[PDB]
């Protein structure tokens, strides 16, 4: 844990910056996410959630410890709300 | 009591969305606006400007108030739309209020409502229901009257003739309102229960 803590401080001050094929991906996920969010709960495609995908991509940024960082990253972002809405169903 | 009401609302929608998605994280790319002069413009335009309604201001704002009352319009709708006529007239400094402000105070309500006001949580689809309720309450005591030793019945019983076939199904509580309201007229007695035939 102490060298856990040591590794995050120093990790978190990075605040990496976009790159343009980010912004270009995530709506391109965002939007299939809308559309099936229109096709049994609460659990829609709000804003929020593309924020979500924002901040979520930018904290695993940081543990790979870069200015910025490419789409195999934001893959695995959309793969906690995935899973997150598949248990929910289960 | 509220001067204007937005549903702000919109569907699930690509050609929005696809704007709105970008637009979003538009924000996340870099290192006209009177981002403070706005509260200070406001705030000189609340200390120096006081509008008034001119007669060309009137006869429209009148107008407009026979037209929707024409088409559906209580009075605090003109009521609303003199206040508004005066903010729009405030808005552009302008210290007079004019047809071409009244026509925007109009177009925003319209906006807001049209985008049978719904008193009582009443609609003429559902008042005409209670008028067939009671209807259906007369009809039902009378013809048991007939047919049954007594003018009264168990409430059960009542549930049990009336929400198994006589309409499409009607929960307890609006055979208390219209029930109620027959009181009010007095033509059957509840008792603790139990309800009886004037």
């Amino acid at each position: 844990p102490s060298k856990m803590r040591e590794y995050i401080a120093y990790a978190k001050t990075k605040r990496p910056v976009m790159s343009e094929a980010v912004n270009d991906y995530v709506v391109q996920a965002y939007i299939r996410l809308r559309q099936d969010s229109k096709r049994f709960s609460f659990g829609q495609a709000t804003p929020r959630t593309l924020l979500g995908i924002i901040r979520l991509s930018q904290a695993l940024a940081k543990l790979r410890l870069a200015d910025m960082v490419d789409i195999d990253d934001v893959e695995e972002a959309l793969r906690l709300v995935r899973v997150s809405k598949e248990s929910l169903y289960q | 009591r509220f001067d204007l009401v937005y549903l702000v609302l919109d569907k699930v929608d690509e050609k929005n969305d696809r704007e709105l998605a970008k637009h979003l994280t538009n924000l996340y790319l870099e290192d006209v606006l009177p981002v403070e002069f706005l509260t200070m413009y406001i705030s000189y335009a609340k200390e120096h400007i006081h509008p008034i309604i001119t007669e060309a201001a009137k006869t429209e704002l009148v107008r407009a108030y026979v037209g929707m009352r024409k088409m559906t319009a209580t009075t605090r709708q003109l009521e609303s739309m003199i206040r508004l006529a005066e903010a729009h007239a405030k808005m552009k400094l302008k210290n007079v209020v004019e047809l071409e402000d009244v026509q925007e105070a109009v177009r925003l309500i319209r906006s807001a409502i049209k985008d049978k006001i719904d008193m009582n949580l009443v609609q003429t689809g559902k008042s005409v229901i209670q008028r067939k309720l009671q209807e259906d309450l007369s009809r039902e005591i009378m013809n048991v009257l007939k047919d049954q030793a007594s003018d009264s019945m168990s409430f059960n019983e009542l549930i049990k003739q009336i929400n198994e076939h006589s309409q499409d199904r009607v929960e307890s509580s609006d055979i208390q309102e219209a029930l109620s309201r027959l009181q009010q007229e007095d033509k059957v007695i509840v008792l603790g229960g139990v309800r009886r035939s004037v």
